């Protein structure tokens, strides 16, 4: 019954994801897009459909360090499909080997958590 | 834990290692294991074990 929102910028992981998946809300919704995220955070904090399908790490990024965690996330997390990112290199360059050695070596040696604890790290992380 | 419920599960979780599957340097199976993993893991196949296997009693 009520107006619900899909908003889902184009050019971006999460309408080739539902299109490549569940090709049925796309349409209902495919002109429903925002311009930007900045805009799209306007058009959640002005009521007029309380929706957004974005990125996890975005999103539980801009809910920890939001102004008083007013707007939440459904779910602990339940991401669609857990991919993750990646880093691009060429076809068949000769540094993919050593770049995946120092990534594992780096995930080793408990440094990244201190990069996610420096600039990804929530206000409300440990707020319930 | 969930079964013989005596003991806690105190402490947080690190060092997160996804189990994988490792082979020898040469093997004609390795490309054909990794997809059949992923199309299972994609069409959930794998939640259904776990339903029905491991995550099945409470206490």
């Amino acid at each position: 019954s009520p107006p619900f929102r899909f908003g889902t910028v184009p050019n971006g992981s999460t309408e080739r994801n539902i299109r490549n998946n569940y090709p049925y809300m796309h349409q209902y919704m495919t002109k429903f897009n925002q311009k930007g995220v900045e805009d799209a955070l306007v058009s959640l904090k002005t009521g007029k459909l309380d929706a957004f399908i974005y990125d996890a790490a975005v999103l539980n990024y801009k809910a920890g360090r939001d102004e008083g965690c007013k707007l939440v996330t459904i779910g602990s997390g339940y991401i669609f499909a857990t991919t993750g990112y990646g880093i691009a290199l060429q076809k068949g360059s000769p540094w993919k080997r050593q770049i995946d050695l120092a990534l594992l070596q780096f995930v080793g040696d408990g440094e990244m958590e201190e990069l996610e604890t420096l600039w990804l790290t929530g206000i409300c992380h440990n707020e319930k | 834990a969930s079964q013989k419920c005596d003991l806690v599960t105190t402490g947080e979780l690190f060092f997160r290692s996804g189990f994988g599957i490792g082979m020898r340097k040469d093997s004609p199976w390795k490309q054909n294991v990794s997809l059949s993993i992923l199309k299972s893991h994609e069409n959930g196949f794998m939640e259904d074990l776990d339903k029905t296997w491991v995550r099945y009693q409470e206490c």
